[PDB]
Parts: C-alpha cells; structure tokens; sequence
C-alpha cells in the first residue's frame, strides 16, 4: 500500500536503515496535507452516490452506443454494472485521499485492468468518459476547498492517466 | 505493508464501505499527535546501539550459559548474529511505530522467525529476554524516562506511543514462544 | 545524496512512476522542516572552530594515552590530523543539515570508515568522545532554537551510532 | 543523484567549505516558492499522457516520413517504442522539476542516450521536435496557459518554474544533437 | 511430452516389444483423420477469446459471491489472474488435441495445480465450473454446433474430436478440486 | 519471422542439432500447405483495395460515434489513417499467408498495438468491426478455394482474437 | 519424445501461444510422411530376429578379435548381451520411425551410451560396424519402397553419426 | 531469421507492396523443388560426420604445423575445438540450404566470427581450407557424385542445390577472410 | 569438512579444552602412519574404475531385473548415472580416508540420498549391493589381497585402514538403508 | 576448518576429481610439519594460564585507561572478562597449532569479532597489545625448538594482523 | 597448471587469503617428494625412445587388427603417428612427474580426447593397452627406487583410469 | 596460472622436448632453498598489515594533494579503497614469490589493472610509489633487514628471494606506469 509512510520504510529497509531525519521529515508532510485530503475524502463519502450517478451518468451520455446490442450495456444488468465499477472506483479513490497514496487504486483497480477490459469488451474511453467528467465537474469553494479540490482532481487524473 | 490510514481502508474495504466522517476520529488524532510520534521514532532511533548492546549483554549476563561452550552466543560468530538480530528487530519495531500499524513488523520480521530460529537452535527464551529488554529501554526513552539520558521536547504525555512501541515489542515475543 | 526529494525519486524510478501524491507530500515536510535544520547548519558554519576546538579537546581529555609513543597523537601533526577529522565530520554534519539527509555523513565520512581506522590505529571511541561531547554541549535556546537543536543532536547521535 | 540543496553541498565540498548563510539565500527563496513547485510538478504529470500523445503525434504529423516503410516510427512496435521514449523523457524532467536540480536527468536518462539513439538509428531531428513540442505543453501546464485546460491554482507568478522545466527540456535536445 | 504415437511405443517399450501392423490400426486412423484433427485445433483456436471470456463470466454469473469483496474475483487483479488462468487451461487443452496425447496437459499445466490454488485460496468448484463451460463452447465449435458461429469446412462427422477434446477438459476439471 | 522452418530451425539449433527426421517431415507439410494459402495471398493482392475499403466502411457504420468531435474519426484526415490502418493489417495478412507463419503479423501489427492504441485514442474494437466483417464476408468457392478460405479466414481470427 | 508435434508444441509453449499456422502445417507433414516410415516399422517389426542376427554377425565378422580372452565376446553370455544390444537399438529404430522423430533413440539408447561404453570396454566401432552393415543392407525394392527405405537408412545414419 | 518466402516478404514490405502472383514463381518453384532440397539437406546430415572429420584431417594433412607445438590444432584439446568448428559450421550451413536463405548462417554463426577467430589467434587460411574442403564432399552429396558413398534418390538435376550449398560455404569463407 | 586433527579439536572444544600431550598420542600415531595411508589412497584412486565398474556388474549379474523394462539400470542414461553414483560414492569414500574423518562423506554426499533415492526410485537393495562389493574389492587394494593386482609398497599391516575404509561404506550402506 | 588435508579434498570435490598427486603430496607436507607445531601446542597446553597472565597484564600495562570509569576493565569482572577472552585466543591458537590451519581460529575468534568488538566498546588495540607481547616474549631455544617458534608466532602474527 | 603450489593459491585466491599456515605445509610436501618424482622423470627422459617403443609395439603386438584396410593402422604414417601419440603422452608424463600434479595430462592430452578419438577412430583400448604395459613393465628396483616407481605406475594409472 | 616447475614445463612443451638431467639443476636448486623460500613467503604475510597500512601511509605523506577536496583519497571510501588495493597487490606478490613465478600476479591481478586505473582516474605516480614503499618494507623484511623487527630463522643469504620479490613488485609498478 503506497504511501508516504509505507514508502520511505521500504526504503529504508531495503538499505537496512534505521528511520533517520529524511523518513521523519517526508512524514512530516504527510501531517501537513492529511487536513486537504481528509476534507476531499469525507465530501465524497457524504455524497458518494450522487457523484457516482453523474459519473455512470455522462459515460452513457457520450457513447450512446453501448446499449446497441451485442455491446457492453445492451442490458440494465450490463448497465447496472457500469455504475457499479464508477463506484467501484470512487471509494478506491476515497481510499487512496485517506491513505494519501495512488496504493488502493493501484492494487485494487488498476492492475490487470487492461486485460479484463480488453477481454471482456469493455472500452476504456468510457471509464476515462466518467472520471473526465468527475474531475471536471468540481469548482472550488462550492464543493471543497482549493487544496481539497486538488487532491480530489489529482487522483481522478491518475485514474484518466492510467486509462490512456 | 499497512500503516495507520491503509489498515482502516483495509477494514472499510471488507465492507465495501467508504472511509467517512464518523471512521476518521482516530485518524485525524493521528495527525494531531504526529509530531510527538515522530520524536517517539527520533528518540529510539538515536539510541539503538545503546538498546540493542544493553539487552543482549543484559540477556547474557541473566543467562550465563549462553556464552559456555555449546551456547547460543558462544564465539565472535554468533554473537555478532546475536547482536545483529537485536538491531534487526529494534529496526523494524521503529519501523512499526513510525506507520503506527505491525504489519511491516509482521511481514518482513516475524514470519517465519520462529521455524527458522527452532532450526537453528537458537534459544527462544533468551530471545524473549533481549526483547523484554529493549522494550524498557526504548519505551523508557519513548516515555523520557531514561536514568542517563534524558531527550529535549516539550513536556506532555507519550504514555500511548510508549505502549504502542510496547505492543510491538511484545508481538515479536508471542511469534517466537 | 540521500534525502526527502532523492529517496521519493529512486523509488518513483524504481517502479517507473511519475511522481504521484505521496511524491508530493513527503517534499512539503523538506519545506516544513527546513527552517529547523537550516538554523542549525547557519549556527555551526558560524561558530564551527570552536565547536570543532571543544569537540578534540574533549577526545585528548578522556583518552591523554593518545599522546603516548606510537599512538594516534603521538606527534603535533598528528594531533592536527585528529582536529582536522573532527572539522571534517561536522562539516558533514553542516552539509546533513542543509541538504535533510545523512547523505553527506553516509558516503563521505562513514562508508570505508571501520576499514580505515582499523588499518590506521585510530580508536572509534576517540571520535564518540568528541561527538557525545559536542552532542552533549547543545543546550536550548542559547545556541539555538528546540527543532534546531532536535536536528543538531539528531546528526551526532547519528554518527555516534555508526561508530558503535 | 543530486537536488538543489545538495548541489550546492557539492559545489561548498568542493572548497571545503561550510555553507552558511550567505550561500542559503537561494535554497530559502527554493522553500518559500516550494507550494508554487510542487504545484508545477503536479500539473505536469497530471497531463503527462496529453503532453506525451500529443508532442509524438505533432513531431509524426509534421514528418510523415516517420510512419511509412523505412521510417523509425514504422510498425506498432517502434511507435510504441517511441512513445516510450517521450513519457520516460517527461518523466525524468518531472524528477528535475521536483529536485529542483537536473542530475537525475543527465545521469539516469541522458547518459549514452545519443550513443544508443546512434546505434538503433533514431532521427535526432525528430527526437529534438518530439522534446520541443513537450516543452511547450508542460511549461503551458506550468505558466497556466493550456488552450484547453486550466489547472485550479491561487494567482500568482510561476514563469520561474516554467523556465526550469524547460531548461531540462533543452538539455535533453543538446545531448542528442 | 508424449504424443499419440510415442504413447504407443512408451506401452510398446513396457513389453519390450516391436511396434507392428497389429499395433497400428488407431495410428493409421489418426493419420487418415489427420485433417478433421487440425480442423478442430483450429476451430477452438481461431474462438479461443470468445471461449474463455464467456466461460469465465459464465462462473461469475452463476456465483455472484466472486466479485463481491473477499471473493476470488474481487478486484480487476484477481479478475484478470482468473481470466489468464482459463486461457492457460484452453491453450494446453489444444495442445493436447494437437497431439491426440493428455501427456503435456498432465506435465506442463495439471501437475501441483490443485496444490496451488489450495495455497492460494482459489475456489475450487467455482474453477471446474469454468473449465465446464469452456468444455461446452470448445467443444461445440469442433462439433460445428455453435449458436451464432458455424466454421467452414467439409461436412462430417467430427464426434470423435469433440468428446476427445472434452476428455481432455474432463482431466483439468479432475485434476483442480 | 516465425515460420514452418524458421520454427523447426531454431529449435534444432537451441539443442546444437542438424536437422533431423522431425524437421524435414515438418517441412514437407509446408509444401502440403503452400497451395492453399498463396492462392489466398494472391486474391487478397489483387482485390485488396475493394477489401480494405469494405472493412473501412463496415467499422464506421458499426461505431458512427467515431465521427464525433475528439474521436478517432473526427477529421477526413483520421478517416484515411483508419483504411491505411486496415490496409496495413492487410498486407501483413497476405505476407503472413505468403510466410506460412503468423511472423509478420506478430512482429509489424500486433507487437505494441495495444500501448499505441490505448495512447492515440483508438479503441480495439472498431479494428475488430473491420476485421470480422472481412473474415465473414469471405465465402466459398466464390472469392476463392475452401482451404484457401480455411487460411484466409484463420489470419484473421488470429487479428481479431489479438484484439480482443 | 522429439516429433512434428511435440516440437512445434513446446515452441509454441515456450512463447506461450496457441496453436498457429505454422504449427498446424508442420503436424500436415507427419500427416504425408507417415506411410513411408510406418511401412519401414513394420517390415523391420516383421523380420528383426533376422536383421538382428546379421547385424552382429558383421561386428564379429569385421572385428574377431573380440571373442580373444579379456575382449568383449570373450564368453558367449557376453556375445548373447552384443546381439541383445543390436536387438535394443534396431527396437529403437522401429520407435522412432512410429514417432516420426529420433525421440526414442535419444533418450532410450545415446544418453549415457558414451560413459557406459567407455567404462565397460565397449568399443563403439563394433556397434557401427553392426549399423553400417544394417543400413547398407538394404535392397529397395525389394525389402521396402524407396521412400521406406530412406526412413530406415535415415534412422541407421542417424545412430552411425551418433557413434562417431 | 528468414527463410526464402520471409525474404520475399521482408523485400516487399520495404516497397509496401503486397506478394502478387507476378513475384510467387520463384516462391512456386521452391515448392515443386521442395523434395529435392529436403534430400540435399539429408544427405549432408546423413554424412556430417565424414564431411567434418575428412575436412579437418585434409586441413592438416596439407599443413602439418597446425600439429606442432605453437600449431593451432596442437594438443587434443585444440584438436576437439577445431572439429567442433567445423561441425557447427556445417550445420548452420544445413540450417540455411533447409530455409533457403543466407540469413540464419549470417545472424547466428558469421557474425562476429572473423573478430574471434584473431582474438583466439586460429588461422584464418586454415579455416578457410577447411571450409573448402566441407564445400567439396558436401556439395558431392548433394550432387550424388561422393565416390564411396550414392544417395538413393530418383535421378534428376540438383546442380542448383549444390551450388546453393556452396554459395553458404563461400559465405563462410568470405566472412572469415 | 573435519578431519581427524579437528576432529580431536571440535571434542575438546566442547569442554573448552586445550589440547596436550596427554590427547595427542592417537595423532601422533596419525601421523607416523601417514605414509600408510597416503597409499591406501593411492591404491583406491589407482584402481577406480575397475573397483566402479566391477560392482555395478556384479549388482546387475546377480539381480538381472534391473536391466530388464521398467528395471533402474535400464536404458543407457539410467546406466550411466548408476555408474556415476558408483563412482561419486567411492570417491568421497577415499576423501574420507584421505582425512581419517567420515564428515565430509556424511555431509556432501550422504545428507539427503535416500530421500532423492526413494523419490527416483532407486531401489536400495541393490544400491546396498554394489556398495558392499565396492567394500570389498577397494578393502582388498588396501590390505593389497586383490587377487589380480597387488600394489608395490613395503611389506607390512594396514589392516586398520582397510577396516576404516570399510566402516566408510558401511556408513553408506546404513544411510541409504 | 581450514587445515592442508580440508582446503586439498575442497579443491577435489569443486572440480569432481579423485585426489591426485599433488593432493596426496600437499598431505606429506603435514606429515613434515606436525612436530614442530605439536611441539609449540603442547607448550601452550602446558603452560597456558602463565602465558594468559602476562597476556593479560601486558594489555592492562599498556592501556591503563581502561579501567576508568565507563571504559572496558570497568570493573573487576569485566578485567576477568578481558583475561578469559586471551584464554579464548589462546586455546584457539592451541587448536590451530594441532589443526595445521587457521580454521579454529578462523571460524570461532575471527569471524564476527569486528561487530562484537565495535558494539561492546572493546578496542581492537587492547587485544593487540596481549598478543603482541605473547608474540615478542618468545625466547629461541629457551620456550621451544625453533621451528615450534615459528609457528607459535605465525598464529599470534595471524591474529594482530586479523585486528589491525 | 594443478601442482601443489597452483592448488593452495587457488584457494587462498578464492577467498582472498595471503598465504597461511597449512599453505605453507602443502608446499613442503612437495619439497619431500620432489625427489622421487624428478628421479621418475630423468629416468624417463633418458631412455623415452625406448619405453615408447615397447608400449607402440604392446598396442599391436594386442590389437594386430589395426594394422587391417580400413583401420587405424593400416598405413605406414598411421602406425608413425600412434607411436608419436604414444610418446606424446609419456613426456606429458614427464612434465606431470616435473610439476608434482597431474596438470599436463589434464589440459594437454586428456581435454577434449574422447571427442578426437571417436572422431578420428582411435579406439581407446589400444591406448589402454599401451599404457597398461608400460606400466606393469617398471622393475623395482631395477628402473628407478621403490617411490620413484610409485610415482611412475600412479601417473600411468592415472591416464588408464582416464582411458577406461 | 604457472609456478616454477610448469613454467620450465611450459617452455619444453613448446619445443617437444622431455624435461631431462640438464634442464633440471634450477629446479633441484629451488627444492634445496625451499625452506627459505617458505621463509620469505611467512616473513611478508606475517608483517602484511603493516606493509600495506606504513605503504599508503607513506604514499599520502608523500602526496598531500591525494587528501584534498578532488583528491582520489579525499573521504573514507576513497581511503578504504586505496588500502584495499595496496593489501590486494601485495597479496598477489605474495602469492608469485610462494609459486616462484610472476604469472598469478600478470594473470589475476595487472590483467587490464592500468585501464582500470585509467578509467578511474588513480594517480599513477601515486600508485607507483605505493607499491615502491611495500617493495621496500617487504624486501626488507625478507632480506631480515627491517629496521624495528627481525624474523628469527637461521641466518643465511636470501638475496635472490628479496630480488625475486621485488621484481613482482616492479611488475606492478611497470604495469600500471
């Protein structure tokens, strides 16, 4: 799980180091941001569902075309499971403002992604349709705070960067 | 490994549940005292030659047998490792205390620790004591209670961080016993 | 040159990563701290012959058998050597301060140091009495601030440590 | 691998010299603007894949020759190669931005570069027009410019950041050239 | 790995005796049935995708409890170790069609198998229900039976094949649980 | 370039072996085969640009969404990349039937299609629209013989099963 | 068991494939080639007591000096074990044609035959000269076709080489 | 490497031209000949060991210093180590007549060997001797003309075979010159 | 490895004993003997592949099953690595007796080999076998009783070496029993 | 342990051969030399608290710094402790001398002592002192033969320059 | 080159040791045989033409067979050169008996033997033989002292164990 | 690697002759001064730490540049590496002077030692009075000559081994010039 804590320590350890002044100060930073990415981690645990539904929501919008047959939401199981997996990575991004690492997105969401969407017909400019749209549909101060809007924005820029 | 923050996603993920308000009391009391724990760290860290010299020589000198022909800690060889495996275990109790969670303790340290030390006949007890030992010492200068060196901070309560360090200190006695 | 920055790069490198959040992070506890370790590095290059005097005046008080036939300061130039060793560790102490890593201590003066002053007769104790000593000498806030101080007696005990 | 504070160590150790506070006016100047920094390096990877697809895509749209038979950008294998080649390129100036210094990008990415891009048969012309276009759009990035996105920042100055990314930039066209 | 005709002179060789016309009769039908053979190793091939995509969600669908959290499924690294493992099972299972011969799906994919997913946590009966389902289709295809796809070739009968093949997804269904 | 005898070849020299009984007999069914196949990469060179632009067409009639402002097909420009990009595949079909081997395709198409797919924007399964729609168009013995429609067909199963 | 299949198997295996083209055509060669060399198992399957017996007949024929006191057919237990011998490689050889592949001589007969001929006081020349006088033996065709014939010298070729 | 159709296709994609049945003759006509060339290639393997063996004895038996002290071939270490040479040279040039092209003898074998050999310091005029004398009897295989040794084969014209075989040979020679 | 010097030092270490006059005259008869010894080496090292050869016969002679199909010794690659243990045991049975210390047989070459004989299949009774008649013969070379061949030395007595070696194979014998 | 005989099979059993000449050669060197360095370990066996004594005192004469306060002659066990660390050596020089090699040495004084020795603040220089002094007060024909001489100060010269 | 001296320097190379005691002893070793085997030696190299003579004549005198059309000696140049061999080995004899180790005959005659022997039809019983003669034909005390003859019959034991 | 006897080996293996009575009296000569020569070989190692340590010592009080900023013996790890290098090099001398020949030394230690020096940029006047200090304390303590400690062994002439010696160290010397 990659965080600034879990990151320094493997570090350390892989020199079999004692933690010394560079592993308490990266520390140190992790206390000073913790207060922007708790407010970013607690806004979308408030009101985690209705994100989710705008996000499912503006990927159907823009390809309209997954529910032709034979395509990945030709049904409202299918369709179900697309906002599903929109929720699947919001409280995964949820996970990684509280950690403050990409560690859950990471292990949890984004290895082996390529694959199962590959195999199983599922468009990853779809996923991207979502979280575009996620990230873009924060303004600053009416849903978070500035530094809370960035780390929100920051991590669903990972997650876009690593669809593409 | 875990630390604080990725243990309480890994229990929120069992449930599938987002990390809210109500789940965040314990960690936002983390923040607050994050300073003090990093002097906790500091504190144990600058004196881990100390520690570690201090409990293994406390260990023999309780123990006399070890360092008789067919003890433990018998030729330069062995005690070295001796003294290598105290210094290794402080590292990672430190490492433990610095991300508030055992699981780098657990992971890295402990697995397997008691099959290898059973193999090798290295002495399980006398490896309780040299822990038991370095946990008064360095809760001691966790806690600020040291009789020959006392750190400079400003005076308040470690009371929770030195029993934290503690419990750290104790899981590597029940893995090996 | 191991610090917050260097350590948060090899190990972004090491897994071919673009610096993410934790990157982000750990480099805002260098900002946090680097007042602390910078008062302290400005208060040593200041005063440091002095402080550098005290520290092999403290070695020769407890060990005077130094200065016996066929030791390490058996001669003038010899006591020099061990006055110019000690200024050689905190000028590495002063550079550990400023760069927030024991980079500077760990490849300059620590790595190949058991070789060297086994092979030379130099006695580790010797320098432990002139760190301990110099380590001990702190005293807050006359020479320095609190974190000041912490970060002073942080890079001592850190050399001490290496030498036992 | 150095970053600016060491670099001036190395610059002081060089003269066996402390450094004191005549020489530390700089390395404040890096702390205060470090928000400004961090922020930078942040806008710039969080469009690295923009900046990436888009600088290869303008260098192959401006020569065409690159994707016809014979060209070095010819097959999915040598455009995915190429492709590559621009994301570890950007990734390496991010590390600068964030060490503030460019060792890490001479010595792990630019070191034999052009030996290699020699050997294989890499267009150096291309190569410096893929590097110049992701100048470009990370320093946008960096100075707020971007036509199609502006990244959420309080108002401020950054032309300094921005000319430090792309100083990095520059340097690795000259190492090729 | 043994294939139809070393299997014969491995039994041949137990007796120590030649390999002659009374012991060739099911090798000459395999010759003269050599291309309905490459036929079917090309029907299950050129859908191997569909086969082990539909399989895999076939399980998934009919045990909801995969992908809910601690299920085997559950995240898309896990999803994507499944679904590789079923391509691994269906490309061992025509290997052995190949070569009318079990020997190489029994050495190279069977063997410590089961021994692994027991270490692993793997649900067992949740694995022979994949490899049924890809039974079904793979064994379709061969059959010429498939609902929405019909292969190519001169008609007749390739029954034979089919339930050869499906031995063989009969062995790995065996084999893991 | 993977072949009957490049196969054959090398694995003879990865045991130092000059070719023997199995080698020579492998070979032989290369000359078996060899009819069946160039009868299908000389229709395909002959017909080719009809092919290609049927294959074209059926991918955006299937995904007209292609068309739309910031997608693949937005621009005339990126409407002919995508025929030169079926007629890529295409001409790698007709070298792989001239081979005997699945090489050409392997080493010029597939081999990072999927890193430069997922860059560029260009999802995998309009690429498998042309494709099947090529394969499934193919009928016997109008367009050809049925053992070259065995091989013409095969190549292409083994694009779309690389794609999906 | 080196065959057309099981070598194109393990290549395949090796790179972690499915069965392809080239895979298939190879296996279309033991398809042409198996009547040649399943009639040359047979006819030696029919009448090896015979071939057999000439084949030790022209090693002590050609070499008398082994029935001298301390050689290798200095008894008659030892002369039964030369034939017994010729009799195990001729089997050998009737494998390996079935197979298609050296397989059966490989590992049944030439591994280890080096060390335990050497330790026994085995000279290798007899053994060839039993398989030279074997191959040149043949009479085509009058013992078999052409094509049966070049199986069945192939074969003997292939164990002469082996012992030179 | 590339046998004689992935030449064919390697040459065509450098004009990004499709294979036409205007460029199949030669390809058509390998295959009419295939039968031929699978004996030329049976009949050096068939013989390997006569080539090699009488190659290096003709080698030495023209230039007995090769067998003197300070000789290359002195000592039968050295002498094991030449007949391994020639050995592998001879299969690779079997690799090629088997493809029906030059490149496996050039990518696998003739690359680098000149640079080794005067490394090691073994004659080249030797080496090319004896690779003139493997040209000799192996070519005389493949034409059916070995004086103590007649392939069985149905009559007919390999000339093209042979000197296919000894263009490999003059490869070799080439290289190492 | 120990030999027979350290051996007396390993024991006497254990009490933390020096080791004097009164413990050295068995080491000292060592040493007058060591000429003795030094050819009762020389006289197995000598005669190796006879003593190799001739057991393993003698094993197969007297249990022909062993060669027959399915038999341990069947096939020359299974011969040859019989051979091979035959040779490999004899050879660090003469370690042993070059050291007058059994620990260098029991520790490369004894620890492990009946659990790998058990799990190949090597069967035991026969393995026992050609152990006992190896004593034998490599026995008779010491005591210079071999009935077609007796060593050049001076007369005298190294029956006590002869039993040594024995006590050797006995210990291979009772390892794999 | 080290000794002619161990370090010979060794090079036996690395290379898989039989013991040879020059093994069986090396071996009659142990032979020649065992007297003169029995000779010296039973000197030692027979006399070594008096050797240990003034091994002892030697240290203590030279390095009276020792015993203050805080430094390793702290007290009278730890004097007691120095003492029986020279009887170690000692015993393990006696164990050598019968060995013929440095093994016993080697394997139970040597390996480990530089991170025993550094942990416990004991200084290299004090053991160097007692086995210095150990090592000059060797008097020819006086203590032994003088080839017994030899080897007595070969192991001492063995241990200072394993400390320096 | 294995002697006594190559061997121990191997092995204090290995692990980086100077020279040590039970170095020093394997050396004297060779000092003690030195005789013996150099007396081998010159005894051999005075009367070699001779010796050589009787072991060439002992190979045919056993295998009159080689002298046969067709084998190995069948020519009077063939026969020239398997006494050439003959004296080949017995001065790399010579050089073994000189080194104190079985060097010689390792890299210069037995490397690579079998390889050229089966290549080149030379059975290596006829070398046996050979060898074997020359061995049994030494005469204590007529050629040479007892150990003189010990180190003779051990190198030519050496080379039929080699053989065999 | 050669000693004296395979080198004289060596030589008349180049022309084909037996090492006869003539070629041997050198050889004879340096059995009779063996025990000087083991002598020699005990004196250097026994006194090795102090070579080396009063060698580099010399060289740096020779050369102060080399401890300045820049100089290659500026910080611990430069420091430690150059004694390494000195202890290794005589080592090396030890070991020729012990075989009585230089090859171990060209072979295993000057082998491409210069372009190494090079590449790092060790100062090769440096370098050279290294080793031409430890020529002159290890010669001496050979010859018996040193000046504040003297071998005890019976005095006589060792001239040739204290010339012998110090041409391995002019070896170094010219090899690395």
């Amino acid at each position: 799980m990659k965080s600034v804590m879990t990151t320094t320590i493997s570090a350390a350890d892989a020199a079999g180091r004692f933690p010394s002044s560079s592993d308490l100060e990266s520390v140190q930073g992790n206390i000073q941001r913790a207060a922007a990415r708790l407010e970013a981690a607690e806004k979308l645990a408030s009101n985690h569902e209705a994100v989710v539904k705008e996000g499912g929501d503006a990927c159907f919008a823009k390809y309209s075309y997954l529910k032709n047959p034979g395509e990945a939401g030709d049904s409202q199981e299918k369709v179900n499971k697309c906002y599903r997996d929109v929720d699947h990575y919001m409280r995964l991004v949820n996970y990684s403002l509280v950690v403050g690492g990409t560690g859950p997105l990471d292990e949890w969401a984004i290895a082996g992604a390529r694959e199962v969407y590959r195999t199983l017909n599922l468009p990853s400019a779809s996923y991207v349709a979502a979280f575009a749209f996620t990230r873009d549909r924060l303004c600053v101060p009416r849903d978070m705070s500035a530094q809370a809007g960035g780390e929100y924005v920051a991590a669903l820029d990972y997650i876009v960067n690593a669809l593409t | 490994m875990l630390d604080a923050f990725s243990r309480v996603v890994v229990n929120s993920d069992a449930k599938a549940a987002y990390v809210g308000g109500s789940d965040l009391q314990a960690l936002k009391k983390f923040i607050t005292d994050g300073n003090k724990r990093l002097d906790s760290v500091s504190f144990v860290v600058s004196n881990a030659s100390c520690i570690v010299s201090d409990a293994v020589s406390g260990m023999i000198c309780e123990n006399p047998g070890l360092i008789a022909p067919g003890g433990n800690c018998y030729t330069n060889r062995r005690m070295a490792a001796c003294l290598r495996d105290g210094e290794i275990i402080l590292r990672y109790a430190s490492y433990a205390l610095l991300a508030g969670d055992p699981s780098v303790l657990e992971d890295r340290c402990l697995n397997g620790l008691k099959e290898t030390y059973i193999a090798l006949g290295v002495p399980t007890n006398s490896s309780v004591r040299a822990v038991s030992i370095m946990k008064a010492s360095a809760t001691a200068f966790v806690s600020g209670t040291a009789s020959d060196r006392k750190m400079a901070c400003p005076d308040g309560d470690c009371s929770a961080l030195a029993s934290e360090l503690g419990s750290y200190c104790d899981r590597v006695a029940a893995a090996i016993s």
